[PDB]
């Protein structure tokens, strides 16, 4: 397949500095124009720069918005590009994607893109987060339908991955956008809904993931007799 | 340096309908103009490039249309799964510049919300706070008013709400509200209650637990 | 099942540009060929020493898969015994090969209103390749007296060459997917049987 994996997500601080790479394979890597492109917390994605491919080795361009202070480069050998942020005002916190260009010109449009990752500029201290159950409870009534989650609470920053039963457990499942909490810290919950008759005999579990603390809880949410 | 506008800013159409969605370039781009669809948690998905080409694999029920400055994307036969943020993108030169995006909702028949409801765990009540847990599930329209009342005191400032992106099958909602407050008030207080309102329920729904029962 | 892996292959999301051939070495599993010839997809299928059908009762040490895009009518230059951009500088079997060539249009995937250049081939070269030899530089090519200190500039030739292929192209300038199938028998075991 062809697949874009993408690093460096996370907090940084303003006046530090922060490299975003993207591992391509699948493709002839070095034959592909390279190009980064953000998005900011509710608005369109904003073109950042990109790099050319071999014909016109390493040359680069940039929006003028981050030019001087972000650089493009690329490592054909390991298949690597990346974005060297020097600069990093608060203004810089976006979801990043690396992405493909379609034609391989500077007419381009973007139809291979990398999974985005979430860079937080703040000055700041990352914080795991606790996990607590949901537990499906009579007050779960709905038919022979019950829900149950878990409360992901307390971290920063943004974001949190949640997955039931290692991801055995798809159908069903809703998890909410974080909300942030006047003390700063995000929270969350996911849920999901199943049959009753399985709650006897199916162990429900929300395996729990913050990269920014390297936080892992894999939690048991059990029926209560309630 | 290219500007693109546009239009409208959010449209709500049903299933079968021909939507159109407007792009507007500051200058000149002959035809070089691109459409993506942008799903929840997801990159863009390029579906047009050079105003009217699709690229592969996109449904033939997506078109694009323009050349100079003005351009149109529709897309008749709209689907449950078309929930989406457009955007459009001129690829004329180098500062690629995007459009301000427009939202497309589905709309569907009113579907009533399930409502549950969660008391704090014992783990989270050893650490000092006490959250209690409201979801509604799987309905339409997203307006549903939720109330915390603790022994029948309306609360207020003490609950925060997160909500669902529209279902790409089903175009239903979720919903969870989530009331904090310390260990010490939740141990005063003995009915907990979350209250909803909705088009598709006859009268409010409320769903209570009693703290130790 | 122990299936070998040739649907990653032959269904891969994007193939390798020529000059740039990728090369699978499939081993140790059984060999399902009949979803091969039987493929209504392919418009090229020929094989050297071999027979598909008659594979599925023969065992060999290593199974190599090499993958491409080339133009259409570059697909005869993939052959033993060829001359061409491709045979001599990018792509070479040799002239005893056993072994199959299979190739598809991929003109729905490849090509882009505008052209796409990503797909690239190696025009200029000093000497011929030898079979199977891969050539990835990007020395610049002096095609003239004057020397060039690795520039580009008159007479100064980038060696690789951009298809830029376009879906209004004729087909014989449109992209085609291809895979080499080579079979290797060495003084050990064989692990690659049919069944
Ligand atoms: C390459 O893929 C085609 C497409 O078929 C589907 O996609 C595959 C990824 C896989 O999930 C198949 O099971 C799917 O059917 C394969 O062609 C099919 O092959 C099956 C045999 O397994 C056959 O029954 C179907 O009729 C074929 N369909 C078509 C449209 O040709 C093909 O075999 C794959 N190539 C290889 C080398 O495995």
């Amino acid at each position: 397949e062809v697949r874009l994996v993408e690093s460096g997500g996370g907090l940084v601080q303003p006046g530090g500095s922060l490299r975003l790479s993207c591992a391509a394979s699948g493709f002839t890597f070095s034959d592909y124009y390279i190009s980064w492109v953000r998005q900011a917390p509710g608005r369109g994605p904003e073109w950042v720069g990109f790099i050319r491919n071999v014909l016109y080795r390493g040359t680069t361009e940039y929006a003028p918005s981050v030019k001087g202070r972000f650089i493009i480069s690329r490592d054909d050998s390991r298949a690597i590009a990346s974005l060297q942020m020097n600069g990093l005002k608060a203004d810089d916190t976006a979801v990043y994607y690396c992405a493909l260009g379609a034609s391989g010109t500077d007419r381009d449009w973007f139809d291979v893109w990398g999974p985005g990752v979430l860079v937080t500029v703040s000055s700041a201290s990352t914080k795991g987060p606790s996990v607590f159950p949901l537990a499906p409870s009579s007050k779960s009534t709905s038919g022979g339908t019950a829900a149950l989650g878990c409360l992901v609470k307390d971290y920063f920053p943004e974001p949190v991955t949640v997955s039931w039963n290692s991801g055995a457990l798809t159908s069903g499942v809703h998890t909410f956008p974080a909300v942030l909490q006047s003390s700063g810290l995000y929270s969350l919950s996911s849920v999901v809904t199943v049959p009753s008759s399985s709650l006897g005999t199916q162990t429900y579990i929300c395996n729990v993931n913050h990269k920014p603390s390297n936080t892992k809880v894999d939690k048991k949410v059990e029926p209560k007799s309630c | 340096d290219i500007q693109m506008t546009q239009s409208p800013s959010s449209l709500s159409a049903s299933v079968g309908d021909t939507v159109t969605i407007t792009c507007r370039a500051s200058q000149d781009i002959s035809n070089s103009l691109a459409w993506y669809q942008q799903k929840p948690g997801k990159a863009p998905k390029a579906l047009i490039y050079y105003a009217s080409n699709l690229e592969s694999g996109v449904p033939s029920r997506f078109s694009g249309s323009g050349s100079g400055t003005d351009f149109t994307l529709t897309i008749s036969s709209l689907q449950p799964e078309d929930f989406a943020t457009y955007y459009c993108q001129q690829h004329n030169n180098y500062p690629f510049t995007f459009g301000p995006g427009t939202k497309v909702d589905i709309k569907r028949t009113v579907a009533a919300p399930s409502v549950f409801i969660f008391p704090p765990s014992d783990e989270q009540l050893k650490s000092g706070t006490a959250s209690v847990v409201c979801l509604l599930n799987n309905f339409y329209p997203r307006e549903a008013k939720v109330q915390w009342k603790v022994d029948n005191a309306l609360q207020s400032g003490n609950s925060q709400e997160s909500v669902t992106e529209q279902d790409s099958k089903d175009s239903t909602y979720s919903l969870s509200s989530t009331l904090t407050l310390s260990k010490a008030d939740y141990e005063k207080h003995k009915v907990y209650a979350c209250e909803v309102t909705h088009q598709g329920l006859s009268s409010p729904v409320t769903k209570s637990f009693n703290r130790g029962e | 099942t122990n299936l070998c892996p040739f649907g990653e292959v032959f269904n891969a999301t994007r193939f390798a540009s020529v000059y740039a051939w990728n090369r699978k070495r499939i081993s140790n599993c059984v060999a399902d060929y009949s979803v091969l010839y039987n493929s209504a997809s392919f418009s090229t299928f020929k094989c050297y020493g071999v027979s598909p059908t008659k594979l599925n009762d023969l065992c060999f040490t290593n199974v190599y898969a090499d993958s491409f895009v080339i133009r259409g009518d570059e697909v005869r230059q993939i052959a033993p015994g060829q001359t061409g951009k491709i045979a001599d500088y990018n792509y070479k079997l040799p002239d005893d090969f056993t072994g199959c060539v299979i190739a598809w249009n991929s003109n729905n995937l490849d090509s882009k209103v505008g052209g796409n250049y990503n797909y690239l081939y190696r025009l200029f070269r000093k000497s011929n390749l030898k079979p199977f030899e891969r050539d990835i530089s990007t020395e610049i090519y002096q095609a003239g007296s004057t020397p060039c200190n690795g520039v580009e500039g008159f007479n100064c030739y980038f060696p690789l060459q951009s298809y830029g292929f376009q879906p209004t192209n004729g087909v014989g300038y449109q992209p085609y997917r291809v895979v080499v199938l080579s079979f290797e028998l060495l003084h050990a075991p064989a692990t690659v049987c049919g069944p």
